[PDB]
This record gives C-alpha cells, sequence and structure tokens, in this order.
C-alpha cells in the first residue's frame, strides 16, 4: 500500500513477493485515486524492466489470480516484441517450449476453455509474436506441426484455429507500422506458401467434425483468410456449397456463415460468373427457410435477441454487397426473375427496421439501383433493365417519401462568452443520410413523375382526413416534397406546387390551435423556400410570400419567428435580383419598400433574429449593379443601427463610463453583430458603412480592452467569467470579426492598406501588447493573419511594427510548456504562416538574430502535440525552405547556418512515436532537403571538412546523429536507412514507408543480422 | 432503483477528445487545452434514468504510445467501450481498427460505440460517406461534438439500453 512497499517489486535482488504483486495488481483493477496511480506506475516500470521476464515462470506458478497471471503474460510479450533478436538462441528455444507447453496444458483443461478464455487468447498472442519475429527461418516445421497436432487432438485443433486467425490478422491485416515492408512481404509469402496444408485442415473439419465449438472457430478463422487467400480456394472448391448447405441454416453457425458469404459476394471478378450465380441462388433458398417472405422484419428486429439483430444486419450486408456487385448476373437470367424480386422483397422488409445503421445499408442499395436505372435511361413515364424492376419501383419511391430524414439540423450552442446561439450543423451523418435519400427519390422521380406525385397526393390526402395525421408525419412528407425540387419540368412543377400549397393552406384552415398552425405554416414556408424557380416566375406569389414572412416575424409562438427568418434568408439569396429591379406592375423595386419599413418588420424579433434579417437584406442590396444607387441603399439600410450607435458614442464622449453599463454594452455587441452580418452579405461595398464607424469602433474596443485588463489585474480570471466582462469580450470579438470580415471581401488592396490598416496599430496591436497576459484577445492574431493573406505585398512594409507589438509577448506566453493559451498558439502560427507565405521579404529585412527567433519559433511549432499547431509549423518550414531557395544570395548562407540544425529537429520529431500524424510532411521536408544536396549546394555544410562533399558529409552527420540517439541500432541498419534518404527522395510515399520502417527498428533490438529480403 | 455500475473503456488516438468529452459530462466545462492522459484515469459518471441511476466507471485511456501504460491490461473486466476518433484527422479513423483489435481480443462480447468527434469543425476531413468500419464489426456509430453538445449523451444512452436490456430507457435530470 505505501509507495516504498510496492516499489519492493522492482528490487530484482530479492525473490519476487507474489503476495505483493497480487495486491498491486489488485490495486490496479479495484483501487482508487493515488493508490491506483502508484500501482499503474510500479507495474509499468516492472513490465518494462529488462529482466522482468525471468520472474514470469514464478508469476504463473504461484499467482493466485488470473489478473496477475495476465500481467505476467504482458511482460513475456514485451520481451519477445522488443528483444527477441538479442536473446541467446538457447533461451529462445526454452521460451518456445515453455509457451507451446503452457498452451497445450491450458487449452487441454476444460475448466480453462470455459472460464479463462481471455488468458488463453493472450497466450495465443504470445506465440504469434514469436512467429512474427522468427517463424519461417527458425521454426520451418511450424505449419506442419500445427496441422499434425490439430489432426491428433480436438482440443488442440480448436485453439490452433484461433492461433491461425491471429497469425492471419497480424500478417495480412495489421502489419503496417508494426513490421517493416521487407519482413511483412516475407511473412505474407511464407503464409501463402503453406496455406494449402491449412486449407485442407479447415476443409477436413468443416466436412466431418461434429464438434460445434471447433466448427465455429474454424468458420471464424476462415472469415479472416477470405481477406487474402487466392480465389481458387474460394470458388473452385465446394466451399460455397458447404457454407450454404451445412452452416447457413444452423442457428449457432448462421452469423459466421453469412459473414463469410458476404466476403465472397464482394469479390469482383469476371471469371466466376457461375459460382456467383450459385451463391445467390442457394443463399436465397436457405433464407426462404429461416426467414419466410411474409415475416415482419421490423417487428423481428424490435423484439429479437442480440444475434437475431446481428442476423438481420448481416442479411442487409449480404444482399447489398451481392446486388451492388453482381445484379446484372441475375438480371440476364429469366428463370431467376422471381428470386431477384424476392431479394428486393427482403431489402424492402429490412428497410422497415427502425435502426439508422441498417437503414443506411439498405439505402446504399436503393441509391445504386436508382442510379443504374437513371444511367440506363433518364426519361419519364421503356428500356430493358427498368422493365425488370417496374413492378416494385413504386415501393422504393414510397419508402423514400415515408422515411425522408430531416434536411437541416439546427442546434443551441454556447460560445466562449456564455451566449446560447442558434447554429446549423454542416456535413453530419444525418445530413448525409438526407442527401442520399434526396438523390434516390430525385432519380426515381425522373423515371416516373406521375408515380411520385401519386404517392405524395395520397400521403397528403391522409393528412387531410386525419388518417395519418401528426406533426412528425406532416414534416416527413413536406421534407420529401421539398427534396424533389428541380426534378420536374417547370410546367409540371407549377401545377404540382399549386396543388400542394392549396391543400396545405386548406389544412391550416381545418386545424385549430396555435401549435398546429405553427407546424403547418413552417412546412409551407419550408416548401416554398425550396422552389425559388417558381418564385422567380410568379412575382405576385413572391411578393405575397415575403409579406407573409413579415407577418410571421410578429408571431412569438415558439419556432415561428426562426422559420420566417430562415425562409427569408433562403429566398433573399435565391431571388435577390428580383428585389432590386422594378417588377412588372410595380412603382419602386421591393428593396425600397423593405428598407422603408425595417423599423416595423423587426420590432418584435429577438436580437439573433434581427441579425439574420439584416443578412437577408444584405444579399438584395448586394445585387444592385449601379454603385451610386447601392450607396444610398446602404446608407438607408444601416440607419437604425447607426442611430443607436451614434447615440452611445455621444454619451461616451460625454462620459467614458456608460461603456461600463451592462445595457450599453449588450447593445454595442448587438449593433456590431448586425454590421458583421451585413458585411458578410454585402461584401466590398460595405466599405461606406465600415468607414463611417471605423475610428469610433476602434476607440470603444480600446476602452473595453483596458477595462478587461484592469479587472483581471484587480480580481483575476475569476472576474473574467463575470457577465459584464463577457459582453465586453463580445464587443472586441465582433469588432475583430467585422474588420477581418470586410478585409477578406475587399478588392482594393492599396486602399485597405493606406486607409484601414494604420489605425489598428495603437488600438488593437499595441493594446494587445499592453494587455495583461490573460486579457489578450487571441482573435487579434487571427485578424492580422486574415489581413496579411489578403494584402500580401501591400502590408510587407508593416510586418516590423506588427511583430513588435505581438511577436515576442505572445511567444512568451506559449514557450514555457506545450499546453497553455491553446488559441494563442493556433492563431500566432497562422499569422507567422501568413507573413511567411505572402510577405517573405520582411523576413530578409530583419537581422540574423531576429530571423533566428523566427526559425526557433517555427521549430517550436512542429514539436507540438496539438496536431493543428504542428501541421501549420511543418507547412511554414516547407514554405520557408522553398522561399529561401528563390534568391541564390541568401540561400547559401541560410543553408550554411541552419540546414543541419533543421535536420536534427526534424529527426527528433520523426523518431518520436507522438508525431506520426506528421509523417507525410516529415517525409516531404526530409525528401526536399536530401534532394537539395544530391543535386548541388554550393557552400560546404561543414565549414572545415572542405574535402567531404556535402553529400558525403550529410551521410556521416545524420548517421552519427542516429547512432548517437539510438545506440542499440546496428551499423548496417543506420547505413541502409541513411542511403534510403537519398535513393527515395523522389518518391514521398516510399520515403514515407522508409521512415515507418525505421520507427519499427528503433523500438526493437536486433543483433549482428538483418532482414535482407 | 438499485445502483448498477459498469466498467466502460474509452480508447482512441491522442487528441481525439476522449478526456474533453468525459470532463464536459463530469462538470459541464469544455477544456480547450490538450493535456495528454498518462496511462489511465478512472472517472465515475452517474446518469439518472427513468428506471433508476446508472454509473459508468470510465477508464479514460492514453492514446499516445509513449504514455500507453499497461495498454490492453486496462481493458480486463470491461463491460462496454467507446472508441473515439477525430473527423478532422484521417490518421485517427485509420487507427480505429487497431483500437478495435486490441479491445475485442481482451473483451469479445461487449457493446462498443464508435464516435467521430469534432463534427463542429467546418473543414471535415473524414467524410460521413467514408465511415463504414462499424457495420461489419456490429458497432454503433454516432457523430458527436464535445464542444457543440452534438449527440453528447447518445453513446451512453445506447450502452445503457444495451446493458440494462431495456430498449426504452431514457435519461432524466435528477
Ligand atoms: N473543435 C473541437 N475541439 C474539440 C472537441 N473535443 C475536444 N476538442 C479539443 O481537442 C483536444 C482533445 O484533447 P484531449 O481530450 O485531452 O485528448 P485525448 O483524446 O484525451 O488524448 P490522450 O489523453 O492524449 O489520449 C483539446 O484541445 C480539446 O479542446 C470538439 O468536439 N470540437
Ligand atoms: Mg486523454
Amino acid at each position: 500500500l505505501a509507495d516504498h512497499a510496492a516499489r519492493q517489486l522492482l528490487d530484482f535482488s530479492q525473490k519476487l513477493d507474489i503476495n505483493l504483486l497480487d495486491n498491486v495488481v489488485n490495486c490496479l483493477y479495484h483501487g482508487e485515486g493515488a493508490q491506483q496511480r502508484m500501482a499503474q506506475e510500479v507495474l509499468t516500470h516492472l513490465k518494462e524492466h529488462p529482466d522482468a521476464w525471468t520472474r514470469v515462470d514464478t508469476i504463473l506458478e504461484f499467482s493466485q489470480n488470473m489478473n496477475t497471471k495476465y500481467y505476467g503474460l504482458q511482460i513475456l510479450e514485451n520481451v519477445i516484441k522488443t528483444r527477441w533478436k538479442i536473446l541467446p538462441r538457447n533461451q529462445c528455444e526454452g521460451i518456445k517450449k515453455y509457451v507451446v507447453g503452457l498452451i497445450i496444458k491450458t487449452s487441454s483443461d476444460p475448466t480453462c476453455v470455459e472460464k479463462e478464455k481471455v488468458y488463453i487468447g493472450k497466450l495465443n498472442m504470445i506465440l504469434v509474436q514469436i512467429l512474427k519475429q522468427e517463424w519461417p527461418k527458425h521454426w520451418p516445421t511450424f505449419i506442419s506441426d500445427i496441422v499434425g497436432a490439430s489432426r491428433t487432438s480436438e482440443s488442440l485443433c480448436q485453439n490452433n484455429m484461433v492461433i491461425l486467425k491471429l497469425l492471419s490478422e497480424e500478417v495480412f491485416d495489421f502489419s503496417s507500422g508494426q513490421i517493416t515492408q521487407v519482413k511483412s512481404k516475407h511473412l505474407k509469402d511464407s503464409m501463402c506458401n503453406e496455406f494449402s496444408q491449412i486449407f485442407q485442415l479447415c476443409q477436413f473439419v468443416m466436412e466431418n467434425s461434429q464438434n460445434a465449438p471447433l466448427v465455429h472457430a474454424t468458420l471464424e478463422t476462415l472469415l479472416r483468410f477470405l481477406n487474402w487467400i487466392p480465389l481458387g480456394y474460394i470458388f473452385e472448391t465446394k466451399l460455397i456449397s458447404t457454407l450454404i448447405y451445412k452452416f447457413l441454416n444452423v442457428p449457432m453457425f448462421r452469423n459466421v456463415s453469412l459473414k463469410c458469404l458476404t466476403e465472397i459476394a464482394g469479390v469482383s471478378v469476371s471469371q466466376y460468373e457461375e459460382q456467383f450465380v450459385t451463391l445467390f441462388t442457394l443463399t436465397m433458398m436457405q433464407l426462404k427457410q429461416m426467414l419466410p417472405l411474409n415475416t415482419n422484419i421490423r417487428l423481428a428486429y424490435s423484439n429479437g435477441k442480440d444475434d437475431e439483430q446481428n442476423f438481420i444486419q448481416n442479411l442487409s450486408l449480404f444482399l447489398c454487397t451481392f446486388l451492388k456487385e453482381h445484379d446484372q448476373l441475375i438480371e440476364k437470367r429469366l428463370n431467376l426473375r422471381e428470386t431477384l424480386m424476392e431479394a428486393l422483397h427482403y431489402m424492402l422488409l429490412v428497410s422497415e427496421v427502425e435502426e439508422t445503421e441498417i437503414f443506411k445499408i439498405c439505402l446504399e442499395y436503393w441509391n445504386h439501383l436508382a442510379a443504374e436505372l437513371y444511367r440506363e435511361s433518364p426519361f419519364s413515364t421503356v428500356p430493358p433493365r427498368r422493365q425488370l424492376y417496374l413492378p416494385m419501383l413504386f415501393k422504393v419511391r414510397l419508402l423514400m417519401v415515408s422515411r425522408m430524414a430531416k434536411p437541416e439540423e439546427a442546434a443551441a450552442v454556447e460560445n466562449d462568452q456564455g451566449e446560447v446561439v442558434r447554429e446549423f450543423m454542416k456535413d453530419t451523418d444525418s445530413i448525409n443520410l438526407y442527401k442520399n435519400m434526396r438523390e434516390t427519390l430525385v432519380y426515381l422521380t425522373h423515371l416516373d413523375y406521375v408515380d411520385t406525385e401519386r404517392i405524395m397526393t395520397e400521403k397528403l390526402h391522409n393528412q387531410v382526413n386525419g388518417t395519418e395525421w401528426s406533426w412528425k408525419n406532416l414534416n416527413t412528407l413536406c421534407w420529401a416534397i421539398g427534396s424533389i425540387s428541380g426534378a420536374m419540368h417547370e410546367e409540371d412543377e407549377k401545377r404540382f406546387l399549386v396543388t400542394v400549397i392549396k391543400d396545405l393552406l386548406g389544412l391550416c384552415e381545418q386545424k385549430r390551435g396555435k401549435d398546429n398552425k405553427a407546424i403547418i405554416a413552417s412546412n409551407i414556408m419550408y416548401i416554398v423556400g425550396q422552389y425559388p424557380r417558381f418564385l422567380r416566375a410568379h412575382w405576385k406569389f413572391l411578393k405575397t410570400v415575403v409579406n407573409k414572412l413579415f407577418e410571421f416575424m410578429h408571431e412569438t409562438h415558439d419556432g415561428v419567428q426562426d422559420m420566417a427568418c430562415d425562409t427569408f434568408i433562403k429566398i433573399a439569396q435565391k431571388c435577390r435580383r428580383h428585389f432590386v429591379q422594378v417588377q412588372v406592375g410595380e412603382v419602386m423595386p421591393f428593396i425600397d419598400e423593405i428598407l422603408n419599413n425595417i423599423n416595423t418588420i423587426i420590432c418584435d424579433l429577438q436580437p439573433q433574429q434581427v441579425h439574420t434579417f439584416y443578412e437577408a437584406v444584405g444579399y438584395m442590396i448586394g445585387a444592385q449593379t449601379d454603385q451610386t444607387v447601392q450607396e444610398h441603399l446602404i446608407e438607408k439600410y444601416m440607419l437604425l443601427p447607426n442611430q443607436v450607435w451614434d447615440s452611445i458614442i455621444q454619451q461616451a464622449t460625454k462620459n467614458v463610463d456608460i461603456l461600463k453599463d451592462p445595457e450599453t454594452v449588450k447593445q454595442l455587441g448587438s449593433i456590431l453583430k448586425t454590421n458583421v452580418r451585413a458585411c458578410k452579405a454585402v461584401g466590398h461595398p460595405f466599405v461606406i458603412q465600415l468607414g463611417r464607424i471605423y475610428l469610433d469602433m476602434l476607440n470603444v474596443y480600446k476602452c473595453l480592452s483596458e477595462n478587461i485588463s484592469a479587472a483581471i489585474q484587480a480580481n483575476g480570471e475569476m472576474v473574467t467569467k463575470q457577465p459584464l466582462i463577457r459582453s465586453m469580450r463580445t464587443v472586441k470579438r465582433e469588432t475583430l470579426k467585422l474588420i477581418s470580415g470586410w478585409v477578406s471581401r475587399s478588392n482594393d488592396p492599396q486602399m485597405v492598406a493606406e486607409n484601414f490598416v494604420p489605425p489598428l496599430l495603437d488600438a488593437v496591436l499595441i493594446d494587445y501588447q499592453r494587455n495583461v497576459p490573460a486579457a489578450r484577445e487571441p482573435e487579434v492574431l487571427s485578424t492580422m493573419a486574415i489581413i496579411v493573406n489578403k494584402l500580401g505585398g501591400h502590408i510587407t512594409a508593416e510586418i516590423p511594427q506588427i511583430f513588435d507589438a505581438v511577436f515576442e509577448c505572445t511567444l512568451n506566453m506559449i514557450n514555457k510548456d506545450f499546453e497553455e493559451y491553446p488559441e494563442h498558439r493556433t492563431n500566432f502560427f497562422l499569422l507567422l504562416q501568413a507573413v511567411n507565405s505572402h510577405c517573405f521579404p520582411a523576413f530578409l529585412a530583419i537581422p540574423p538574430t531576429q530571423f533566428k527567433l523566427v526559425l526557433d519559433s517555427i521549430i517550436w511549432a512542429f514539436k507540438h502535440t496539438m496536431r493543428n499547431v504542428a501541421d501549420t509549423g511543418l507547412q511554414i518550414l516547407f514554405t520557408l525552405l522553398q522561399n529561401v531557395a528563390q534568391e541564390e544570395a541568401a540561400a547559401q548562407s541560410f543553408y550554411q547556418t541552419y540546414f543541419c540544425d533543421i535536420l536534427q529537429h526534424i529527426f527528433s520529431v520523426v523518431t518520436d512515436t507522438s508525431h506520426t500524424a506528421g509523417l507525410t510532411m516529415h517525409a516531404s521536408i526530409l525528401a526536399y532537403m536530401f534532394n537539395l544536396v544530391e543535386e548541388g549546394k554550393i557552400s560546404t555544410s561543414l565549414n572545415p571538412g572542405n574535402p567531404v562533399n556535402n553529400q558525403i558529409f550529410l551521410q556521416e552527420y545524420v548517421a552519427n546523429l542516429l547512432k548517437s540517439a539510438f545506440p542499440h541500432l546496428q551499423d548496417a541498419q543506420v547505413k541502409l536507412f541513411v542511403t534510403g534518404l537519398f535513393s527515395l527522395n523522389q518518391d514521398i510515399p516510399a520515403f514515407k514507408e522508409h521512415l515507418r520502417d525505421f520507427l519499427v527498428q528503433i523500438k526493437e533490438f536486433a543483433g549482428e543480422d538483418t532482414s535482407d529480403l | 432503483e438499485p445502483q448498477v455500475q459498469f466498467k466502460l473503456v474509452l480508447v482512441g488516438d491522442g487528441g481525439t477528445g476522449k478526456t474533453t468529452f468525459v470532463k464536459r459530462h463530469l462538470t459541464g466545462e469544455f477544456e480547450k487545452k490538450y493535456v495528454a492522459t498518462l496511462g489511465v484515469e478512472v472517472h465515475p459518471l452517474v446518469f439518472h434514468t427513468n428506471r433508476g441511476p446508472i454509473k459508468f466507471n470510465v477508464w479514460d485511456t492514453a492514446g499516445l504510445e509513449k504514455f500507453g501504460g499497461l495498454r490492453d491490461g486496462y481493458y480486463i473486466q470491461a463491460q462496454c467501450a467507446i472508441i473515439m476518433f477525430d473527423v478532422t484527422s484521417r490518421v485517427t479513423y485509420k487507427n480505429v481498427p487497431n483500437w478495435h483489435r486490441d479491445l475485442v481480443r481482451v473483451c469479445e462480447n461487449i457493446p462498443i460505440v464508435l464516435c467521430g468527434n469534432k463534427v463542429d469543425i467546418k473543414d471535415r476531413k473524414v467524410k460521413a460517406k467514408s465511415i463504414v468500419f462499424h457495420r461489419k464489426k456490429n458497432l454503433q456509430y454516432y457523430d458527436i461534438s464535445a464542444k457543440s453538445n452534438y449527440n453528447f449523451e447518445k453513446p451512453f444512452l445506447w450502452l445503457a439500453r444495451k446493458l440494462i436490456g431495456d430498449p426504452n430507457l431514457e435519461f432524466v435530470a435528477m
């Protein structure tokens, strides 16, 4: 229990206290807090000790529990994995005989086979590790032996099946990053070479054994071989027929068999047409037995035990795999039509199961079928393939309409200041599900417009008569009705839309309650939102719609206001040109009417809703071609925010202290949000508005920044969580979003530079510098980043002043550890990357010592374990190397000063197991640098090995570096690896793999030998 | 309403968000820093459900190799598992079969959820149409965000349903 008591296990001069090892191991699985951590610490040190394996016998002989014993095994596995090649041959043979020994015994004990099967598993793994290290050369009779023992004894056979699965796995499935390419190849070839003997044993057991557990293991092992074995074994034996007749229809073998049949089904080859046909035919015949075609599979799944649910999943996998790969095979054969329709039947039934994962699998098939029929022909209301499917295509259309997923996904999210904002998710699983469903329904709609409309007409009628009425149902149908927008001809769709709208309006009438009207109107809004093309042709409808949306912005029933705003932005972008030209029958363009009435339209909206409203109008204003007109639109557009703004500025000149008033500050934040959304929609032209507020906005930013700093000086970051502080950070952040938002969208760089950049220095940059560390706004670094990427040349002259404000004081926050100020690390490197990409001369203008601080910080970035930081750092370094090379003048003194130094730092991160996500970039950087030397660097990398040519000097230096850091590496390993950095400098994938081989070798000890080939 | 407790093992490459996810469930805070978990930290998570309380002992394991500790040894006696990856890093999804391998070789028949974390981020690198590993391994898959609160409770809900044996279990507040 006391640390110094548990450390007793590490003495190695005393005999092992088995009782103590049991307590520690017990503390590991059952202890809490600090005592469990101590166990974890002691047991890790013990497992890693060079001499721990000596006591493994003791552990397995005297340990009372299986936990301890399993731990014993962990120690033995580590020794084989790390130091098998430096153990004396005599200890190896002893370990072999001890492990097969222990395997024979435990898998011969029936209690053991029942209860301690995890332990058995681990022993099997031990053996496999031995095989991975020396199987073919130092154990040539292994396979014959395993086969012979297997035919000698049933208990050996059962376990030996597990060993072979594990071996197959390790060699064919998990070899990358664990074993070198040459050894990996050797292992595969050696397994290919002896497979027939193994296959024969599996065939023998399958054809003759009456041992259920043994048969099951055999099938689990076959399932792993199917991944790699030559096709001959799969398709030119009786394997398929055996699986189907013998196993598929036996409950306890049903899942393994089907999974095997699925792997066979996925093979795509022209050679085995007949056997694919038989696989389908025969499988269908068995499925008709175990799962009659009139089963309710939805209920079966709902009610089924675990392996019934599995079974139905595997069935959708088998049918989906088989038909995606081989449907034409069944299509061409007339006497198989009924079996093909039966397979479609099953897919439809399995399609009813209420589990997303299964539905997705079925959907993958429906999507394939629809795609194929539409590739065959895309015309409506007859070509040959479509002909076969026409009896049931209505059922797929019906399935799509009935189960259509939600098309957009809105969430409530807290930001860094404690506001809950309404966001929409992008590219999620459930959104991708929607898109696949749309595509399926859209393809099937093109094949028959009438059928789709028929189905929709009917679902709608059953809303109206209350038969199928619910919020959920009506939603589904409306989602569906929206999904097929664009699939009909314009004439058909006009007629279609009109019917749909009339019928839903009728149902709005019929249904009473605010709740119901909100649901129905939301659906109507959604649908018309999805049909801009109709809105564009019928101005009178578009005007009614927009006005109706303006009415809805005053209904505070939950959801109505969001829907009106959401629909209004959809329509504003899709139809913007309609708001700015004078429509037929109209006095002014609609935008004028809208702008003159903003004050009444938004009077009841929530602030977030206001922001979305302004964005929508932004797009309309954006679409006005004439510049002088657009300016007057913007002036008027911004009028209400400008009033509150001006008023608050006036009070602020009067007394800086209202800038501490909760309400004033909320309001500034809300006004700035509006400016950001308006700029997002309007783009460059918003310059007129940005300019009006610029200097006042920077001055409030500066006061608030000082207030925040002072508050943190006085009462720390606890004061930071406070509400008022939060809403002041809002203002700073929106100020920065607004500057960066406009700049990004500007297209007059000379202007931005002379006009907007200069005032940032005293208000933002020097303000950041003077801010207390915990008060410095990380978004400052991101805004500069965005600014530098947009201006490039235009801002190169100002880098010196920017970095004097931010480069050093930031570095100092992030250079004590790798963890603190995460957003500062991320944004600071993005700024550096901007300067290095777009203003490279600024780096040349600075003195060597200053440039040294810059490289040091680049190097510091790619040593991060925050992958984003490290990846940007690696890209910066790559971009810098390429830049340096542009001018022969500085290039060669850069090489002379820094080349070798950079190499060492790259090597320290390539050879660390924590940085493997950087491999591609490590490879690119290393390959480029090695290639640079092997083609010519004028100045000697070593100042006085005047003789050694850079290439010879590099080979000796890098080799020496590596021998130094990894002393257990053999000379031939280092040489072969260094040579490869030159050979493979043209092939980054091969260079990449060369590094990965190296990482394998540095984690093990070899002795006076090598994997040659 | 008796107190059932389950050993839940949480595995995945480093930086995926294993620790951030547990901390948000434990305290409601979102940790922005990446502080690698050394070895394993076990954190009790109590959910209240419409059929009484359920406690998961989350064994939050280390994803970097250098900090692995006892690795697969932590998995002994686990009753369920979550495998995490980061949808902004292809390497993490590629290494998911490796986490799955080590896990089932120690606990063969346990409910396992696979989660793709960080779906809040705009530049998604592991596309939803790519994530298929769980199908043949009979796993649940949920797209999740420790930061946006997207599908935040879904992994525990599924495991709880599968462990209690009640498909209709729901989580309740207090
Ligand atoms: N954007 C975003 N970032 C996230 C999310 N979840 C976590 N992160 C961030 O990603 C990092 C994940 O860190 P950890 O949770 O410590 O990493 P881990 O997976 O536990 O890693 P190890 O303990 O090293 O195995 C942290 O910086 C988090 O702030 C998420 O949903 N979205
Ligand atoms: Mg962690």
